[PDB]
């Protein structure tokens, strides 16, 4: 429960902050590579099922 | 007179320091507490409860 | 030794009963690993004795629980102790404060 | 309170080694048969005509008897259920490898003249068997190297 | 094409502390390759170790010595931290005697041509009596990694020591900028090393270089028992004429054929009676068979 | 007991010289089965040995 | 003897698409999976040669939030679509290519104006949709090589917009240790390697490049 609420959560500027990815890869890239922070609010395409 | 004892060794104030994940070398994301505890050995062995 | 106490470690490994006290001053004349000697002063001695004391250690024994009792000394070879003075550790001590 | 436990007699032993033998219904019968007549010595105590009687079935010829007995005897321990002294020996050296270095001698002494050992011989035995004092001293020392008693393991 | 790091200078700060500097580095690779080196030098350096010692008159290391001051234990945890360095061979023995009173250090070892003390001040015991002597014998090897004495008969009298064959203490490394000539994007890998004195720092680096060139050289090519008396021939047994005859009329060559037959299908084959098969029954159990067992996968290659 | 947390949901970690001892039979059977034992004495002596 | 470790025995491969992969080798030394796997994710996410688009220019756009009447999307989607272009540029490490379409449908990697060097992997890729009948689109898109991923921010004429590049064909690389043994030895590691790409290369050649890399970093100590 703890490592689930820390990584979905959000900080005002972090690094990384307002830039748009593809997809999750990209965002698991990013946070790898040290990048991105893991509480960077970005935009991201998301696709889902119904 | 704890945080004085400390700045006496020359070790941090808050008792808290930088550690590296020993299996990728990355650095965690805060500062851990690490210091020494007095750890005991019980009588509750696992060779005698098999 | 913990490291960090509270001041009533030696006081538990002494009134235990565990370790070796120094019955009268003197010095260490004999020092081994499973005795201890000791060359008694002149003013603590009794009118026609040879003052010396000896003290035989505990090596291995067996507990109630089936655990280890062993001493060793903690003094070397002709350094002066006094009365009450810790001469051996016993299980769980260390230079005379209980060692858990 | 405490009222005591089970425990493993030679005869349960065997018993044991009995019911995990792939037995027919009357070799299961005169094998429970033989190992009733087993003394805690490991020997037999009754001929084989006893038992045959015992089984109480007249279909049944004494050699089939005789096989489900070599078969017991091969149990744990090797020896038991022997007929007399010889048997047993030779029953335990039977299961020795060849490279032992006196086995045939052995045999020898315990198959054709073990009454001249009994008695302390050592010179009619000599002349019998044709061996000098070199070998023949090895070879009784194999012999009594054996266990007389194999029942006994299970004491 | 990336520019290749080399080993620039080694400064021997002390008999057990040293720092290697590798340089040039490209960007990303000083802490991929740090990590690594640190893994493997940590993981698999090769040294020497005590593993056994015979003391003249002791028995077990749960006794005492007259006029020793440490225990038998004491003395095996003292020479259990005993450096040596060993340049002919992957055993040795030494030899230990001492006598009056005093320190029993490291210097009183019997002189070796090919063995090599590092730190002569070592204390092993101390002798308190003065008609007190010691005389032991200590058995030194090569190997790495850690081995207990439990997971490896012996006279009374030879006392096993666990074994520490791992002579690196410490490993750290930083990575700094390197000011090369024309280009400012270039790191600098800075290792620093805590031994026991027993190894030199440059055949460690090279040491795990390799270690970890042969281990990578997997990725660089990337793609992708019957007991013996079943397996004797049916005429070991020493059959009638006509059980033999019925045998070979049936096909069963082999111990491990006949056993899988059972009595029914032994009784129902023409030319064979009961008498016949009682004979077999019984030769078989002459060497502790029966009939009706079951066994997997036969034959086994004939 | 201790922890997993490698472990699937469905499995647990159950020590071998414990699993020796509760599957004796089983091993016995499955010695015999396949030649490597002849009698249950051999399979007994074999499963001692802890070959 | 002290010398000498243990090497992979049973390496199996398992093609879950024809850019997906998963790779098994087993038995190795205790603690060499994570090294191994560390230092190959390492150079895999970081350090790799390739292609990518790095900017682009519309001609009706000037700014990054524009109006472009006509197309479904908004610029941005446009600057999406074209980061997963994938290109396989055998010349020089700067090639410039021109779009230029008009109708109602998709507009595709296809209709990109053709050229000798560029050889496009995915025609099926979609770049816009074009609603009108009257409505045109015309780009210029610029390819340069490189190493690794390299953000726009780092890099801050006219309607010039920038595009973060990925050189590195890997879209995805995860690893995980196992526990394996040897009938003697229990404590042994076992690696697992799950790696996606973009279609340039194959995930195996991938690995056997990186491996190639970092083996090659090691000559000047390795005896």
């Amino acid at each position: 429960v703890l490592g689930l609420y820390y990584m979905t959560r959000d900080c005002v500027n972090a690094k990384g902050e307002g830039m748009v990815l593809t997809g999750p890869k990209e965002a698991e890239r990013l946070y790898r590579s040290g990048l991105a922070s893991l509480h960077a609010r970005v935009k991201v395409r998301i696709t889902e099922y119904e | 007179e704890i945080k004085e004892l400390l700045k006496l060794g020359d070790l941090p104030t808050s008792g808290q320091i930088r550690l590296y994940d020993g299996r990728t070398g990355e650095q965690f994301e805060r500062p851990v507490t690490v210091g020494y505890m007095y750890m005991l050995k019980l009588n509750h062995l696992v060779d005698d409860k098999m | 030794k913990p490291l960090v106490g509270t001041g009533m470690e030696r006081a538990v490994a002494v009134d235990s009963g565990v370790t070796a006290v120094a019955k009268r001053g003197g010095v260490v004349q004999y020092v081994d690993a499973s005795r201890i000697v000791i060359k008694v002063n002149e003013d603590e001695m009794y009118p026609g004795e040879a003052g010396i004391d000896i003290y035989n250690l505990t090596k291995y024994t067996r507990s109630n629980q089936n655990t280890c009792i062993n001493q060793m000394p903690c003094v070397s070879l002709g350094e002066p102790v006094e009365r009450g003075d810790v001469l051996a550790d016993g299980p769980s001590t260390d230079l005379g404060e209980l060692a858990l | 309170v405490y009222q005591g436990e089970t425990t493993q007699t030679l005869q349960d032993y065997l018993m044991w080694q009995v019911e995990l033998t792939p037995f027919s219904d009357t070799d299961r019968a005169i094998a429970t048969s033989i190992v009733d007549a087993v003394d805690e010595t490991g020997y037999l105590t009754v001929p084989l005509e006893d038992i045959l009687e015992s089984i109480g079935d007249e279909e049944i010829d004494i050699d089939e008897v005789e096989a489900v007995l070599k078969r017991i005897q091969r149990f744990d321990p090797v020896g038991v259920a022997a007929k007399d002294l010889r048997d047993c020996l030779l029953i335990q050296l039977s299961q020795f490898d060849k490279t032992t270095p006196w086995l045939e001698e052995a045999r020898l002494i315990i198959s054709d003249h073990l009454d001249l050992l009994a008695n302390h011989d050592f010179r009619t035995l000599m002349r019998v068997t044709r061996l000098k004092e070199d070998v023949l001293k090895e070879a009784v020392n194999l012999i009594q190297s054996l266990d007389p008693r194999p029942g006994q393991s299970i004491q | 094409e990336f520019l290749k790091p080399r080993l620039v200078d080694i400064e021997q700060v002390s008999s057990t502390h040293a720092k290697v500097t590798l340089e040039p580095l490209e960007r990303g690779f000083g802490h991929t390759l740090g990590n690594a080196l640190r893994r493997i030098l940590l993981s698999s350096m090769p040294g020497c170790a005590v593993t056994e010692v015979e003391i003249d008159g002791v028995l077990h290391e749960y006794s005492t010595k007259e006029g020793v001051q440490e225990d038998i234990l004491e003395i095996l945890l003292n020479l259990k931290g005993l450096a040596v360095r060993v340049q002919g061979k992957d055993e040795v023995i030494l030899t230990l005697n001492k006598s009056g009173i005093g320190p029993v250090t490291a210097a009183d070892i019997t002189h070796d041509g090919d063995v090599e003390i590092v730190k002569p001040q070592h204390v092993i015991c101390h002798l308190t009596d003065e008609n007190a002597s010691i005389s032991m014998r200590i058995k030194v090897q090569r190997g790495r990694g850690y081995v207990p004495a439990s997971t490896r008969e012996r006279p009374i009298g030879r006392l096993l020591v666990d074994a520490c064959y791992s002579p690196v203490e410490r490993i750290a490394y930083n990575v700094e900028a390197a000011r090369v000539e024309q280009r400012t994007d270039l790191d600098k890998l800075v290792i620093e090393m805590e031994t026991n004195g027993t190894i030199d720092p440059e055949e460690a680096i090279r040491r795990a270089a390799t270690i970890l060139a042969e281990q990578l050289e997997a990725f660089v090519d990337l793609r992708d028992e019957f007991d013996p008396i079943l397996l004797r021939p049916v005429d070991d047994l020493e059959l009638t004429v006509r059980s033999a005859n019925c045998l070979k009329a049936e096909a069963i060559h082999y111990i491990g054929d006949l056993v899988q037959r059972t009595e029914v299908e032994l009784l129902k084959t023409p030319n064979l009676g009961k008498k016949s098969l009682t004979e077999i029954k019984d030769v078989l159990a002459s060497r502790g068979l029966s009939l009706g067992m079951r066994l997997e996968n036969w034959p086994p290659a004939s | 007991i201790t922890v997993g947390p490698y472990l699937r949901l469905h499995q647990c970690g159950l020590p071998k010289k414990m699993a020796l001892e509760l599957f004796k039979p089983f091993i016995y059977g499955k010695l015999e089965l396949r030649g490597l034992a002849t009698t249950i004495k051999a399979a007994k002596k074999m499963v001692e040995r802890e070959e």
